[PDB]
């Protein structure tokens, strides 16, 4: 699992070379970013099942990159269950 | 009455035939290797996360 600490003021661009060519990760046919801070560790069960069914299973189809906070809680623990379950 | 059974189990011949070969093949996939006559030997003879991913695989699909 690729871990990597970096400056805030960082361009973007070194960050998307590194990970492109470093790391083996290839160009990614879609990339989708995940938001709202989702109060409350356990999720609306209407809310989890459109998630991990919609976004992943486009994700799956067309081979994408999701972008989330990487904290094991509420809509970030969501989105890495669902993905790890459609790996 | 014959006849009227016969075409009950005539449009589901396939069905009965696929439940019949089941049937067979287990019952003679655990049969010792030797006819009945020679099958004296035989007998002789005989005295995890892998569910989890399929139950996600299962449950995903």
């Amino acid at each position: 699992s690729n871990f990597l600490r970096l400056s805030d003021r960082t361009d973007p661009a070194a960050v998307y070379s590194l990970v492109t060519r470093t790391w083996g990760f290839r160009a990614p046919n879609l990339v989708v970013s995940v938001l709202g801070g989702s109060g409350g560790p356990v999720l609306q069960t209407w809310l989890q099942d459109l998630l991990r069914r919609g976004l992943v299973r486009a994700a799956q189809s067309t081979g994408a990159w999701i972008v989330t906070g990487g904290l094991h809680t509420g809509i970030g623990r969501h989105v890495g269950v669902a993905v790890r379950d459609h790996q | 009455m014959f006849s009227y059974t016969f075409g009950k189990v005539q449009g589901n011949s396939d069905l009965y035939w696929k439940a019949q070969r089941y049937r067979l093949i287990r019952e003679f996939h655990s049969r010792p290797a030797l006819a009945p006559p020679f099958i004296v030997i035989s007998h002789l003879r005989l005295l995890k996360e892998a569910e989890r991913k399929l139950l996600t695989w299962e449950s995903v699909h």
